[PDB]
């Protein structure tokens, strides 16, 4: 998914990046223990792979 | 959410037998979003299978389950008398409803809650049942009340999610209220506008982890536990 | 591959990374969808692990 | 770049056959560097398969190939009379030179661009020829002149990269000269020093993304389309 602006004035942006604290939450909603998004722009652009960390 | 239509409400069987049972909807509603249940009248009910495959906790292997979208299916690989008993088919709506099959009951052939208040009122008079909690953390789950006459199909009178979003039938609602407390680790319905359609054995029931908390705790989208329940009644 | 200086002046580099807007490219370019690159020296060094951005 | 040698250049056969065609060249070259055409006459030509294996796009799957190295092969599943046709087989050298084999014709027993002034001139005289494009972006794609006596082999004139590598064979080089023009979307091809070997049909071709642009293009090491041609004849 996507946007970029047509109010014409600046934007401020947040997220967040998903760690369980054990696996059965992990399979169970997302059904992958691969993690893997990209939050991307022109400038700034991240990607994100985690695990479980107790 | 939809009217579920259980196959068949009861039926009688052999010893060392199979035994398939067919729970099926109007509409086709997606798999991970059953789950199934056995009672023995006189106890409360049992949990077995959810998802239309997977199994529960102390468990052997025989029941076991198939199907998908509008006819999903609990089969069984032997039968046994001490299984002698009413089995269920209970279903989390996307309008978040639970929806009951009516009781399958096998006849063979030859930690916890507290309820607290049941039993008699005039008919359109006022009640209240509370609930109480022992040893987890009544914070996390959506709770459920629930109601069952006497050898018949159950019905969901209630149920709300920790966050507030109640969900009633449109029958039941207004008539009876919830309330839920958390430090008090316990619950209240307080009810008015009581008739005979009230006259049944309730349960109050713990459902569902919410998204997140420590525990050695995982989440189906199953119950999680039941309670004893008790009967109420209206009468003159 | 690889250089180090012979000339003993200092020395500026310069280097990028493909992000194709479509898959088609990559496989048919460069036949994976694996990216993995090792940009390295003794004190700087980083890797590089792309995918497909529109 | 090498010279190729198919095989046949005429075959009679009947509906419901395979055909087996095999065109191999002086070196062994490599795999994802032939492409494979038909053309009815009277029509353009038309593609159909590249790399020995891989196939093109509006298509049956009928006709499929295979071999490597030096012997390139293209075979058929099935003939129908609606394929009676000439096959071309068309490779690009690592000198930057399409090289053609003489065509094959198929007998069955029982956008756009647009070229701009073919015709008559005097031999050892001078003409110029134009294309012209449509419904696409004329900036990308690798361009190539091309000739084709009738009912012969082909021969591939001239060709020209986006940034500015020409290529031309060693007998036609200097008597022809080329020019482009992306912001006119259009070609351009003066010639002087004209006999008799240039009395043949002439093509205008669009070939091969460069590297880089937005688009629901991909690219081969094929041609991308054709245009109809036109005859250009020295005479007196």
């Amino acid at each position: 998914k996507s946007y970029a602006n047509n109010k014409e004035k600046e934007v401020l942006v947040l997220w967040g990046v998903h760690h369980p604290p054990n696996i059965g939450d992990q399979r169970a909603l997302y059904h992958t223990e691969n993690a893997y998004v990209s939050v991307v722009s022109s400038h700034y652009s991240r990607k994100f792979t985690p695990e479980i960390a107790k | 959410e939809i009217v579920l239509t259980q196959s068949p409400g009861t039926l009688s069987l052999s010893p060392g037998e199979r035994a398939t049972l067919s729970c099926r909807a109007s509409q086709s509603i997606s798999g991970y979003y059953l789950t199934w249940y056995q009672q023995k009248p006189g106890q409360a009910p049992r949990l077995l299978i959810y998802g239309a495959s997977s199994r529960a906790t102390g468990i052997p292997d025989r029941f076991s389950g198939s199907g998908s979208g509008t006819d999903f299916t609990l089969t069984i690989s032997r039968l046994e008398p001490e299984d002698f008993a009413v089995y269920y088919c209970q279903q989390y709506g996307i309008s978040p409803v639970i929806t009951f099959g009516g009781g399958t009951n096998v006849e063979i052939k030859g930690v916890q809650l507290v309820e607290s208040g049941g039993g008699l009122v005039q008919p359109g008079g006022s009640l209240r049942l509370s609930c109480a909690a022992s040893g987890f953390t009544f914070n996390i789950y959506d709770m459920h009340w629930v109601r069952q006459a006497p050898g018949k199909g159950l019905e969901w009178v209630s149920g709300l999610t920790t966050g507030g979003d109640t969900s009633y039938s449109g029958s039941v609602r207004g008539r009876f209220s919830i309330s839920r407390e958390n430090a008090k680790n316990s619950l209240y319905l307080q009810m008015n506008n009581l008739r005979a359609g009230d006259t049944a054995a309730y349960f109050c029931v713990r459902g569902v982890r919410e998204v997140g908390a420590t525990g050695g705790d995982p989440f189906y989208y199953a119950m999680a536990v039941w309670g004893q329940g008790t009967t109420v009644t209206v009468s003159s």
